């Protein structure tokens, strides 16, 4: 392996922003990690950015504020950035660089994996088959998530997408009729939501499932770019070598791309469309496409990215490319958060493109296809009656448009409304979903075929 | 034999196309026909019922060779195609055969190199011109060619060339012109007087 | 009383329509075409920069 | 004569895109012609774009793929690009470089003309006044063309602009060589102009320069120059009348933006180079009549506006050089109108002095000015009908909507084999002007209304 001793240069040729450029380097690698030690003693870390003959451009992680070109010693490693993975890191809280912050010890490695990762062979993938049960009714009843799906949650600043992400992590599991884990990556969080995540998951008793990667907002913007790659290499050890089912939640992927745009422009690159890098499509794809089931192993990786659309724009290139690689969306809505509904998940625009394979007999239950699209039709027909009632009044609505406004007062306050600690299992999000479909008679339910109307309506 | 993918394979004569590419469908053969040698286009989205055409053209056409190009696609939308093509059947002479005795596939997911997705349109058109010079009638399906133009926009910015129209480079309508013009019923270069064809079935995503 | 509520709803419908059509064919196409000029001229100001 | 022998170099000190940068070149000349020999033995030709001391920058026509630094010859001919011209190139099919592909021989030259053009003194030019009767009523009764007018057919992708043009070549005549130049066209368009000129039996008058879609891109820089130099030879030295058809001039500028990108000049409007105005003015201005010579060049280029935008840099800089334009629009194409010619943004800047008494007829200039104002008004009433509906229209505005149903079907819509004369077009145009009463034709004076209106 790497048994030769390491060279420790003090031949710094210049500092220019976050870049330290050395010279007379003996065979420098690309993307190799170095360890700079300052004059006073502060050890900083950095990654080699460009080599050219006897040169090396080093991008220091923690900035260059105090580096001189006379007394700074820059010890090279000779190997690229790798993570130590273990199965006993399920239950720890690491930061963006992979150091523990829960007063824990350093993780004893079972492997040292390169965090950039190799792609999966497209022949060796299987189509996603079973259900991941979250516990939130609005994304399990009508927007069900397969095993291996990549389905982002679309929201905005101020909306409670961070408590939806914390409620998924507390209650995610299988669809019971020993191999489940959650890798929660938090990029660009502040402190008061970092101690929301660190405190909620550790005293709601399910810290043992989750491996928490908390990358703060005041931490360096290069450490936000290796945070989802530390979280997905841990998930690819835990799933494709230990046969667990892993759910990978990446919180605020629009804050990854604001740290990628910052790292790109500080690499002296020229920006592309809307200022974002031109390689932004194949940079998110190296993150998102680390998913799916595999052939010959019993694990899987299902991803839930989370986005923050600026000014509720959908043509912004962070939601544009996420909707270009990932399969569907969830659409946390603002007009439901003002009306005090938790979780404020809109149903009408939301979609899971693999929902028709995660449902059915022997996966969830036999009527999960016919219930969901029936509640989807009656939610749309009510919301037309909801606006129409204001135009003509109550005395002008018949006994048809009152069944849809009386259903609509109970679909938002019983199906959508959950409360943050109420784990509705998927067998209980259908019995909720049926006792709203009994407000209508069997002569009105058009989306349900008659064979399961005979088996599930009369109770 | 080894052929560079960006040079057109030589033919003797590029004849006009006078024979219908006959699918099993009643619409788009009684209403909107295609020929053996012609170039089509299809909107490929989620839930358009697109997989009628990609599997009818593979089983029921008068094509002898299918070359399916998947350029820059999704992860679990490429693995769907690789799952159901090695079980699709076809019956000539009564006895049944799998269609993987006459298809080749070019699978490029999103996770691939960006330069391998630019050269998946060109790899699948060069293989399709290798059986056209045998005298077969190749029908090629280039699924989601708008992902290929998302790959060319990166390669254009990889070399620092200036974006022209909506971020795409200057040569967007010209590499699409230098691809759909390799389709056509030709007379092959060679002695025992054959005559082959290539039909390109594109797929776009507005 | 029935033929006098006819000619009040016969005049109020024939004004609203000329006001749905005055948005569909006059106002909203003018706001869409200036949108398709801002996404064009700012592609130009990114390109010169 | 060049009686010195030519220096063959092997000093290629850099290849970058479509450029080959030589060095140690002994007195290099600008706009020279080199002849590169690749390692495998094939030959491409190129042109010098810049000299600087001992180094030259060669613009290779067929692209620099395979060209290395070690064993690539570059024989410097020491001359600017001269084409061989003759009268026996009327009837041949050349490719985009000027090499024949008719399975025939090379051209045996009568002279060697510089393809870049040598400009004509404007003091000794004749003004084009004699009108060409083109048959098509939209570009004859309102947008008339004279012998010597540069006038493009603006169109877009899909519209029948190559059938509109081939109709003019069948129907052009007064009230005659063809030099065709295909830039980046597909195989089915070059099959169409060939089979139309074959069937018409005018193949002994046509000279085709075909650069197809897979022909190399930087040959399209010289393809309209190689065609126009033949035209300026056949018109000013052979005293013939020439009709020059430059189809897809959009494929000129995308191959000119390509050569200036990797050269890294200052880019202009929409990434097109700075010198695009004088470059299309190098091409379009080689037209017209001259004094003491009985030949003429009538130019009809063909464009494609991208996304049908007339304010793109290709139709907006063409409209500043050429004398009018013919607009082909998409909305009349969907309504099954052939030819789909929008007369509202169409123009002929030489129409004003080519029509009138003693040339065509007394009332030509008055009919077209009134057929303009009735189509321009009834298209505004149609956008007022979408607001207030069909019912709130006065009886002198159910006449302007009557006109549009009879203008774009009885005057515009023609059929691809009608040879409508300049008198048959006008006699159609007065039965449309009897739609109105006499006291609304406010663009036509009393002297012409008293004679031509009541029939």
């Amino acid at each position: 392996y790497l048994s030769q001793p390491r060279l420790t240069y003090k031949t710094v040729s210049g500092v220019n922003g976050p870049l330290v450029i050395l010279d007379h380097v003996k065979f420098p690698r690309y993307a190799e990690i170095v360890h700079l030690t300052l004059p006073d003693g502060t050890k900083r870390s950095g990654q080699v950015l460009e080599v050219s003959g006897s040169k090396a451009v080093v991008q220091v992680f923690e900035g260059t504020s105090g580096i001189d070109a006379k007394k700074t010693s820059c010890e090279f490693t000779g190997d690229i950035l790798r993570t130590p993975v273990s199965e006993d890191m399920l239950g720890r809280v690491f930061n963006g660089s992979g150091k523990p912050i829960d007063r824990g010890p350093v993780v004893l490695a079972e492997d040292f994996l390169d965090i950039m990762g190799q792609p999966i062979n497209p022949q060796c993938r299987i189509y996603p088959e079973e259900m991941i049960q979250t516990g939130i009714s609005a994304i399990d009843g009508m927007n069900s998530i397969a095993r291996g799906q990549k389905i982002p949650i679309f929201s905005a600043a101020g909306l409670p997408h961070n408590e939806i992400a914390a409620q998924i992590c507390r209650q995610a599991g299988l669809v019971k009729k020993e191999n489940f884990a959650i890798v929660f990556a938090a990029m660009g969080v502040n402190m008061e939501t970092a101690r929301f995540f660190k405190s909620d998951f550790e005293e709601n008793g399910s810290m043992d499932n989750v491996c928490l990667f908390l990358n703060l907002a005041n931490d360096p913007t290069i450490e936000r770019i290796i945070t989802p790659r530390l979280a997905l290499t841990t998930a690819e050890f835990l799933a494709y070598q230990c046969e667990k089912h892993v759910l990978v939640i990446l919180t605020d992927m629009s804050s990854y791309a604001e740290a990628l745009r910052e790292v790109s422009a500080a690499r002296e690159e020229v920006p592309g469309r809307r200022g974002f890098p031109g390689y932004m499509y194949t940079d998110l794809a190296t993150i998102y496409e680390r998913a799916g089931r595999v052939e010959g192993r019993n694990g899987s990786i299902t991803q839930i990215p989370i986005l923050t659309m600026p000014n509720d724009d959908i043509t912004h290139p962070i939601p544009d490319l996420t909707g270009y690689i990932t399969e569907g969306q969830i659409y946390v809505d603002r007009q439901l958060h003002n009306r005090q509904i938790y979780p404020p998940i809109n149903v009408l625009p939301s979609l899971s493109r693999l929902m028709k394979s995660a449902i059915g007999e022997g996966m969830t239950r036999k009527d999960h296809a016919d219930v969901s699209n029936q509640l989807y039709a009656c939610y749309a027909i009510g919301k037309d009656v909801q606006a129409m009632k204001a135009v003509v009044g109550e005395e002008a609505l018949t006994s048809d448009d009152l069944l849809y406004l009386e259903f609509l007062q109970k679909f938002e306050r019983n199906f959508i409304a959950q409360g943050p600690y109420e784990n509705r299992t998927v067998y209980e999000t259908l019995d909720i979903g049926w006792q709203l479909l009994r407000i209508f008679p069997k002569e009105m339910l058009k989306r349900i075929p008659q064979s399961t109307l005979s088996e599930f309506y009369p109770r | 034999q080894v052929w560079p993918v960006r040079q057109v394979r030589p033919v003797t004569e590029k004849l006009p196309a006078n024979h219908p590419l006959l699918t099993g469908q009643r619409v788009l053969d009684a209403l909107f026909p295609c020929v053996q040698g012609g170039t089509t286009a299809i909107p490929g989205a989620f839930g358009c019922g697109k997989t009628v055409i990609s599997q009818s053209l593979s089983k029921y056409s008068n094509s002898d060779v299918i070359i399916y190009v998947g350029c820059g696609e999704r992860g679990n939308e490429m693995s769907e195609v690789l799952r159901d093509f090695p079980e699709l059947t076809m019956e000539v002479d009564g006895k049944v055969e799998s269609i993987m005795k006459r298809t080749a596939l070019v699978a490029n997911t999103s996770n691939m190199p960006v330069a391998a997705r630019e050269a998946s349109i060109y790899t699948g058109i060069t293989l399709s011109e290798y059986f056209r010079d045998m005298g077969y009638h190749v029908s090629m399906m280039a699924d989601s060619t708008s992902r290929w133009a998302e790959a060319l926009r990166e390669i254009s910015g990889r070399l620092a060339e200036m974006p022209a129209d909506s971020g795409y480079p200057a040569y967007l309508g010209a590499r699409l012109a230098s691809f759909y013009e390799r389709a056509g019923r030709v007379k092959c270069l060679g002695n025992p007087e054959r005559e082959g064809s290539v039909s390109i079935v594109g797929a776009v995503s507005p | 009383s029935l033929q006098t509520s006819f000619v009040t709803l016969d005049e109020a419908i024939k004004i609203t329509n000329r006001r749905v059509n005055a948005i569909e064919h006059v106002i909203i196409p003018r706001i869409e075409r200036t949108l398709a000029y801002i996404i064009t001229e700012l592609d130009e100001r990114e390109r010169e920069e």
